[PDB]
This record gives structure tokens, C-alpha cells and sequence, in this order.
RNA sequence: GCCCUGGGCGCUCAAGCGUGUUACCUAUACUCUACCGUCAGGGUUGAUAUGAUGCCCUGACGAGUAGGCAGG
RNA sequence: AAGCUCGUAUCAGUUUUAUGUAAGAAUGAAGAGCUUUUAGUGGGCCAUUUUUGGUAAGCAGAACUGGCGAUGCGGGAUGAACCGAACGUAGAGUUAAGGUGCCGGAAUACACGCUCAAGAACAAAAUAG
RNA sequence: GGAAUACUGCCAGCUGGGACUGAGGACUGCGACGUAAGUCAAGGAUGCUGGCAUAAUGGUUAUAUGCCGCCCGUCUUGAAA
């Protein structure tokens, strides 16, 4: 800070790389439920929440139905299926990118996966096998051509 | 200003090539002024001139 | 994707057969050849039984069919190398189908069949005519237990017929039903 | 189906259609075997499991129609 | 559920190479159920892990794993090149390697 | 593939001899480079004139009036082969000129081992009307009512392994 | 005076190829030296 | 025109022959980038935020017997 | 290697016109000349093609330009007379000859006909028009 | 009679996927966005995240694996020998 440099080293030059926002694929869309590719949680079935601005995907098991919690995710290891969830009736406000900050579980944190769990429960079931679909664990079979199946 | 030029010539060449074959008689283009040429061959054995 | 892999040499060129037996087998898949004295060779018996002796007169020879498809494959692999080695001992020749490899499914390679390479009108050779005339002393005994392997082999064909039958009535039954036009709106 | 030597577009539609061409190869089971291929082709991974479920279930009741 | 493979298999043919001379820093990876260069268009840039069984105690595991990615096809018969971070020991050729998933762009 | 030049020179007009013959050939080639070239070289080969001492007045692809009708086409082919040179005439049934010209070029390097260089299309005539063509294996597809079968189709295979045993049925 | 003042130019080989099997032939016999008029743009385009 | 008479393993609607149309592998070959040196040019102080025998920018070039020159 | 002048109008294994050397012609280098001296070099092999001309034959004798002398690298089973291409250390990419059934990386590619036997200059003369 | 389509070429048209590259080192310049403030993909990678001191990693050598490599110097000669 106030240190003089002791030792005369270049500084660098202005760099001309401004930050921008990700530009997430058409195919990943709130509601959306999504494979894990590797992980904790690989091969569990989760549904797509909310986007985090560390390029982060907010998502959820829910945790109620496979026991996978709020967590932060990449798209790049996650497939986006076609069925899509009305996540509108969950407020996703309160997450952001401090939040899940690693600084026994604490209290608030199973308070906050509660709340969103009883709000997406409602909706999962609203639907058939829904419940089934998301508590079965995704995996390949003999002669599948993931270059073939359409998620 | 080029631009027009190139569009303005393109045009007619294209209304006078019509124009003669409308016309019943034959249009000879003119020839070409400028060739571009690359090197195929290598450097080995090429003759000397 | 088979773990081993069981050909039926019936019906297929012995070159063709050797070829893509060890561009697989090069590559770490396991291939079980059998019926290799009904393997066939193009071009009537002379011309057959010749450039067999000419390179015979020049060493040790083998007679049975199985050892000339392996001498076929053996070229074919770049022996004397530890791949070439390795490669080859992923490979195994029988005459007919002895066990316990006659209990297990048997395929066929489409681009080295006689019926489809060869044009109709023209002469081929088989292995066991071609091994017996060179010497080979097992071709009677090799059809004599074959022709017992298709016996009793039609009975469990019959049986497995007759419990398919009882098979797709319990799925006729069955079907029409609400399950099953869902099933079949799925294209299932 | 009847169709003259060296019909024209219009004589070869005409034909097509008197004679129910479209109808016939719907009843064809190639034409059943091809559909069919396409709509596992274009299953969902939602429609996959359901059609498991589903499998699931008619097995349960095609082995109890057996062995009695 | 009965399988946990998340991965295509392939198997591991050989380096690209001359008639004489041969380039160990790039690998030819098969694809599984891949014979055409579209279809292996979308295998490209995917992980691929080379997954053997190891003789000493390791960091806490007893498997060794090599990493790489698919770079470009090859052939016309669906073959992909694959590049590692360490090269195979050339002792693989028709061996078993795992073709993930990620990253995933569907 | 090929296609149809029509191109036509008057050997450079110059003073005393105004508005030559104006030769005119229906050349067949791939390119417009390919067809002068075949322009110029027959024009060398069959008249007193050369490259150096001519210019091309125009060249347009011709198109076939109708590329779905199916037609008879006569051909007064002249090539030259190992010795000297000889006449040929044959007959080639195809929708269109191009595709016949093609075949009739195929058939030459098949049955003849001549090639492009050598060989020299006259002229191509339609023929219509039965009973006009000569060739028997012309006449074979122009009967009433024809049908044959396709006995021994090949049927291709994609992958290597096959457990149904195939039949060449059709 | 233009031309002279720019560089020769560095053209890369063809992305898709020469085409021919045989570069030293002529283009009028299927070769890919000589007069190729309309075709030298599309030679170009694919070097450069 | 062809068929018999005058690299190995291997193949016959060829995996042989002639011609025709597309896909691909590479050499120190060519485009760009990363670095060493030679050459040529240029910048440099009312002194350099590192020896004006210093610190740099630009472009091309780089094979080799006898022999010559230069730096260690 | 060193000194003068000039970067200029100095040239060219290039082309065309005129005389049966000129160009207020095209293209490229402006890097050339004038004097002094200083190592090494006077080994050749082969296609043509000049030709001296040919009869058991052969090439005796040459000779004109060129490939190599001292030359890696890729293909050609290997090779000095073949093809591409000539060289700082690596990456990405695109190609040549050469290949794509295995050895070997790549289409058991597509289309037309040919051949049952090999087929991939010398024993040569006797299925369509 | 009229649509097109087939083919050649143009787009200083749009939109993705894959691989390598991050070279320079406070601002001097050519450009775009915007009435301006200011910003920018405009004369070279910016920010975040993940593993680490009984570390992470890297190094020496024996074998092994896919490919290549006729025994060294001298002289004959145009060559290999």
C-alpha cells in the first residue's frame, strides 16, 4: 500500500479485456431438469432453479426427492432435457454467489433447501412418474448413442 | 465512388451481352488485362530459363 | 462390444475371413472361429490344390483347415512382435463346434460371405475337400459328431420355438390394453 | 399399381392417388417397423423411463399369465 | 439401478504414424457405436480417461488414471484423434478407454 | 459429369477475306477451358486453321429440351485407336444427351481403352420412331409390357457382425 | 508502382485440396497447371 | 480391348484392368504462431529508473566437402 | 579482404519489335564498375544429341546441354541415375509424389464394361464395331 | 403463361461445435459505440473457481511397449564397394 517497491518490477500493461455476462445456451431454461455428468451428485437428476453470476447455475434435487441440495453447478458438465418445470412459484431471490461461500450443516441453509423443497414438491407432483423420473439415477445401457438420444 | 463504378459496369456488360443475344448477333467480351499466377513447382530441378 | 465373439466360417472366404478377423482381433477384441472346414475358397479345386504345393516344396506344414486359416491370419499380423503375439492369443480355431462354444450364439461377417462377394456361376473350393486331399485324416469323424451337434440341437430349437409360442399368446393376450397401446404410442 | 408407359407427373399423381398407394404401404409392416424406429429414435429421456414404467408393469401381469 | 457407466467405450488403435515414422504425442481413439465423421463430430473436446489397474498404493485408490481430450477425426471410418497430457505407453493398443460426457453441449 | 458447348470462330477476319465460314461445333466438356481447347484442336485437325490465328465469338451451354423424357439417341463416333483411324456409329438409350455422351465415353474407355483425347463426337441424333434402331441390346428394353427382376440383390451391411445369416433375397 | 510495392504473396496449400490426383498436367486434361481462367479464383480462395 | 496357349499375407460383381466422380494420411514441402543467431535499416542525452562495447523496434535469412572469416 | 566514385540508368542463363548493334519496349534487383592480392580448384559417373557410321554384333571413337560430386527428408519391398522436395528448435493447420483388405494411417467408396488364367522387352507372326 | 428449383459466383450476412496459440508489459497511434460524460472485440489473457507442506509435482535409472537406426576413422572412385 504505502511501501515503496523495493525492487523496480514492470507493471503490467492496460489490459484491454472487459468482462462480460455469460452467454448460457437456448437449451438450458429455468425449470429445466438436468443430468450431472460428474461430481458428488453424478448421474442424479436435478432441476435447473436459477442462474448465478460466478456463470453458476443455481439448482436443486430437490433435495427432498434424491437428496441433492441447493449447490452451485456448471452447464458445461450438465445435459438439459426437454421437460421443463414452472419454476415461478419458487422465490430464488435470496440465493446468490455469497451465499454458498465455504468461509454441522448450518440451520439456515436447511431452513432455505425446507422452503424451496415444499414450493417444488407441489409442482413436481403435478405431473406423473415426475416424482419416479427425478428420484431414478440416469445411466448408459448397451448399444445407446448418446450422438443419437434426444434429451 | 468505386463501388458504383464496379456495380454501373457489371450492369452493362451484363444489358449489352443480352442486348446482342436479343439482337441477333455476337458480343465479344473484352479480354482480360490482368492475370494472377502462382508457383506450383518446387525449387528442385526447375530449368534454368 | 461382445466380450468374446464366436464366427461361423461356413460360408465365408478365407481371406476375407482372415483379414477382418485380424484387423478386430488387432484392436483387443477376442474372435472364437469354428466350423472352419466348411470355410470356402474362391475358384474350382484346381488352382486350389495348386499354390499350395508350391510354396509347400520349399519347415513345417499343417494339414488341418484350422491350422491353414491360422497360417492365413498369421501373415496377415505382424508376428515376431509382442503385439503381434499378444494379438494372436485372442484368437482361437476349431473344426466344428465343440463345446462348450456350441451352447452360445455364433455371427457371421456380411462383408466376407461366399453368397455375397462371390458372383453366381462360379466355382469355389472348400477347406475340408482341400485338407483331406493334402493329408488331413479327420474330415470323417469332423462330419460324423457335426451331424450329431444338428442333432438334438433341432430339438431345443423345437422346444424354444414352442415356448416362444406360449410366449407371444401371453403377449396377445395381454395386449390391446390400456398399458399396452401406451406402450405402443411410445413406439414400445 | 396400373400406371401407362412414360406417365407424366400429373398421370402419375392421378394414378397414386386412385389407386391408395399411401394406404397400402401404411398397412405394410415395413412401414410399421420404419415408423416405429423413428419414435425410439425421437424418445424422450422422460418418455424413455416412461416406457420402461411401463414395460415394468406388462411384464408383471405377461408373467403371471404364464406358467399356469 | 444395474449400470453406472456415464461414458461411451472405445478402444485404442494406434498413434498416427508413417510407414516408417510414427507421432506418439497424438492417439487414435475408436468410438463405440461411431462410423462416420458427423457422428463423431459430436464426441469432440469430450474427456477421455485411460483407466488401468495399478500394482502400488496410490494417493488413495489403487486405479491410476490418464486424461485427454478428442481434438479431431480421422478417417473416414469414424476414428477420432485424442490427445493426452501424458501419452499412452504405446502398451494399450486395443485397449479399453472411457469417453465422458463433458462438456456437454445439449 | 458433362455438359453442352456451342462454340463458333472465324479464323481472326482480316482484309480481303471479310466475314469467314464461321465454323460451328457443338462441343462436349466439363468446362468452358476443356470445351475451347477440344474447339480449337478439332478446328486445327480439320481445317486450315490454328489457335494463334482464331477467336472464339461466343460460347453457351446448351441445356437438353426435356431431361425427364426418355430417348434413343444415335451417335456417328470417330476416334482414332493403335492404327490409323475409324469410323463408328452406336446407339445409346438415356434421358438425356449428356448422360448418354457420358456413357458412350464410359463404354469407349471400356471397350476400346480410348480416352478423351482420342475420341471425336460427330454427331448426336435423337431417334424416336421403332424399328430405327439397329442395335440388339437397344431393342431389348423396347418392349411392350417389359419386366425383369433383380435376382441376388448385395444388400450392403454396416456393421462387421451380422447373427441373421443374411438371404439375397429381393 | 502497386504492384511492385506489395509483397509477393505467402498463400497457405489448398483447404480442400488440389482436387486432380495429378498436379503437373495440364488443367484442359485434368491437371491443375495452366489456363484455368475461372477456376484460378476459386484456387486462390481455397489457398488463401 | 481382354483371357490360356506364342514385398508377404493375400483377392475374383477383385482387394486384378481402363476410364469417370467424391472422403482421408502424411515430408524437414507451404500459412500462422513460440524461441536462438546472421544480415540490413532505424530509435536512443541539457544523459538512460542496467557497461552508447549499453537498452531496444522492424524484415528476411539459417544445407554443405576443401577453403576463408568471427565468437567462445 | 581492403581504397575511389556512384546509387544511380548498372545489369539480366527472361521475353518481344527493328536492322537478314536501336527501342522516351515488358518484368526484377538500384547491391555495380574501377585497381592491389589470397586459400582451395586441372578426379569424374550417366540421359540426350551433336554425330564419324553402322554389321553377326556391338557400340570403337566421341560429344551438346543437363542429374550428382559435398545432399539430407517423404514414397518407391532395398538401391547413385525414379517422383516430390532440398535442412535453425516446437505447436496448430494444408499438401506432393505414394496410397486407403491386414502388416500400414486412411473409403472391403460410388458408376460403367472387361478377364478364369494369371493379373496386379524379349521368345509377337497368327466382347463392340 | 407464369412460378420456382437445378448449377456458377457475391454477401465489408447471421449463427454454433472442435484443436493449438496468451507472445508484448504504466499512456502516446489508427478506429467504433454515444448530443456529451464515458465505454469498446480498437498496435498480444482478463476475472472467478478447484488441490497443497507426512504437499501438489518434478527428477535419475532397469525392463517393457509402437517405429526407426548395416561398425568406427583413412584412401581408392564418378559410386556403393
Amino acid at each position: 500500500p504505502k511501501w515503496y517497491p523495493s525492487e523496480d518490477v514492470a507493471a503490467l500493461k492496460k489490459t484491454r479485456k472487459a468482462a462480460r455476462p455469460q452467454k448460457l445456451r437456448a437449451s438450458l431454461v429455468p425449470g429445466t431438469v438436468l443430468i450431472l455428468l460428474a461430481g458428488r451428485f453424478r448421474g442424479k437428476r436435478v432441476v435447473y432453479l436459477k442462474h448465478l453470476e460466478d456463470n453458476t447455475l443455481l439448482i436443486s434435487g430437490p433435495f427432498k426427492v434424491n437428496g441433492v441440495p441447493l449447490r452451485r453447478v456448471n452447464a458445461r458438465y450438465v445435459i438439459a432435457t426437454s421437460t421443463k418445470v414452472s419454476v415461478e412459484g419458487v422465490n430464488v431471490e435470496k440465493f446468490n454467489v455469497e451465499y454458498f461461500a465455504k468461509e454441522e450443516i448450518k440451520a439456515e441453509r436447511v431452513e432455505d433447501q425446507k422452503v424451496v423443497d415444499k414450493a417444488l414438491i407441489a409442482e413436481i407432483k403435478k405431473t406423473p412418474l415426475l416424482k419416479q423420473y427425478l428420484s431414478a439415477s440416469f445411466s448408459l445401457k448397451n448399444g445407446d448413442k448418446p450422438h443419437m438420444l434426444k434429451f | 465512388a468505386y463501388q458504383k463504378e464496379y456495380e454501373t459496369a457489371e450492369r452493362n456488360i451484363i444489358q449489352a451481352k443480352r442486348d446482342a443475344k436479343a439482337a441477333g448477333s455476337y458480343y465479344v467480351e473484352a479480354q482480360h488485362k490482368l492475370v494472377f499466377v502462382v508457383r506450383i513447382k518446387g525449387i528442385n530441378k526447375i530449368p534454368p530459363k | 462390444v461382445e466380450p468374446v465373439v464366436v464366427i461361423d466360417g461356413k460360408g465365408h472366404l478365407v481371406g476375407r475371413l482372415a483379414s477382418v478377423v485380424a484387423k478386430q482381433l488387432l484392436n483387443g477384441q477376442k474372435i472364437v472361429v469354428v466350423r472352419a472346414e466348411e470355410l470356402n475358397i474362391s475358384g474350382e479345386f484346381f488352382r486350389n490344390k495348386l499354390k499350395y504345393h508350391d510354396f509347400l516344396r520349399k519347415p513345417f506344414h499343417f494339414r488341418a483347415p484350422s491350422r491353414i486359416f491360422y497360417k492365413a491370419l498369421r501373415g496377415m499380423v505382424s508376428h515376431k512382435t509382442a503385439r503381434g503375439k499378444a494379438a494372436l492369443e485372442r484368437l482361437k480355431v476349431f473344426e466344428g463346434i465343440p463345446p462348450p462354444y456350441d451352447k452360445k450364439k455364433r455371427v457371421v461377417v456380411p462383408q466376407a460371405l461366399r453368397v455375397l462377394r462371390l458372383k453366381p456361376g462360379r466355382k469355389y473350393t472348400t477347406l475340408g475337400k482341400l485338407s483331406t486331399s493334402v493329408g488331413w485324416k479327420y474330415e470323417d469323424v469332423v462330419a460324423k459328431l457335426e451331424a450329431k451337434r444338428k442333432v438334438s440341437s433341432a430339438e431345443y430349437y423345437a422346444k424354444k420355438r414352442a415356448f416362444t409360442k406360449k410366449v407371444a399368446s401371453a403377449n396377445a393376450t395381454a395386449a390391446e390394453s390400456d398399458v399396452a397401446k401406451q406402450l405402443a404410442a411410445l413406439g414400445y | 399399381f396400373a400406371l401407362p408407359r412414360g406417365a407424366r407427373t400429373a398421370t402419375v399423381s392421378k394414378k397414386w392417388a386412385a389407386a391408395a398407394v399411401c394406404e397400402k404401404w401404411a398397412a405394410s409392416s415395413w412401414a410399421k417397423k420404419i415408423a416405429q424406429r423413428e419414435r425410439r429414435a425421437a424418445l424422450t429421456d422422460f418418455e424413455r423411463f416412461q416406457v420402461m414404467v411401463l414395460r415394468k408393469q406388462k411384464r408383471y401381469t405377461v408373467k403371471k399369465a404364464l406358467a399356469k | 439401478a444395474e449400470s453406472h457407466r456415464l461414458y461411451v467405450k472405445g478402444k485404442h488403435l494406434s498413434y498416427q504414424r508413417s510407414k516408417r515414422v510414427n507421432n506418439p504425442n497424438v492417439s487414435l481413439i475408436k468410438i463405440e457405436g461411431v462410423a462416420t465423421p458427423q457422428d463423431a463430430q459430436f464426441y469432440l473436446g469430450k474427456r477421455i480417461a485411460y483407466v488401468y489397474r495399478a500394482s502400488k498404493e496410490v494417493r488413495g485408490s489403487k486405479i491410476r488414471v490418464m486424461w485427454g481430450k478428442v481434438t479431431r477425426t480421422h478417417g473416414n471410418s469414424g476414428v477420432v484423434r485424442a490427445t493426452f497430457r501424458n501419452n499412452l505407453p504405446a502398451k494399450t493398443f486395443g485397449a479399453s478407454v472411457r469417453i465422458f460426457l463433458y462438456p456437454s453441449n445439449i | 459429369h458433362f455438359k453442352e458447348y456451342q462454340v463458333i470462330g472465324r479464323r481472326l477476319p482480316t482484309e480481303s477475306v471479310p466475314e469467314p465460314k464461321l465454323f460451328r461445333m457443338r462441343i462436349f466438356a466439363s468446362n468452358e477451358v476443356i470445351a475451347k481447347s477440344r474447339y480449337w484442336y478439332f478446328l486445327q485437325k480439320l481445317h486450315k486453321v490454328k489457335k494463334a490465328s482464331g477467336e472464339i465469338v461466343s460460347i453457351n451451354q446448351i441445356n437438353e429440351a426435356h431431361p425427364t423424357k426418355v430417348k434413343n439417341f444415335g451417335v456417328w463416333v470417330r476416334y482414332d485407336s493403335r492404327s490409323g483411324t475409324h469410323n463408328m456409329y452406336k446407339e445409346i438409350r438415356d434421358v438425356s444427351r449428356v448422360a448418354a455422351v457420358e456413357t458412350l465415353y464410359q463404354d469407349m474407355a471400356a471397350r476400346h481403352r480410348a480416352r478423351f483425347r482420342s475420341i471425336h463426337i460427330l454427331k448426336v441424333a435423337e431417334i424416336e420412331k421403332t424399328a430405327d434402331v439397329k442395335r440388339q441390346y437397344v431393342k431389348q428394353f423396347l418392349t411392350k409390357d417389359l419386366k425383369f427382376p433383380l435376382p441376388h440383390r448385395v444388400q450392403k451391411s454396416t456393421k462387421t457382425f451380422s447373427y441373421k445369416r443374411p438371404s439375397t433375397f429381393y | 508502382q502497386a504492384n511492385n510495392f506489395l509483397w509477393p504473396f505467402k498463400l497457405s496449400n489448398p483447404s480442400g485440396g488440389w482436387g486432380v490426383p495429378r498436379k503437373f498436367k495440364h488443367f484442359i486434361q485434368g491437371g491443375s497447371f495452366g489456363n484455368r481462367e475461372e477456376f484460378i479464383n476459386k484456387l486462390v480462395k481455397s489457398m488463401n
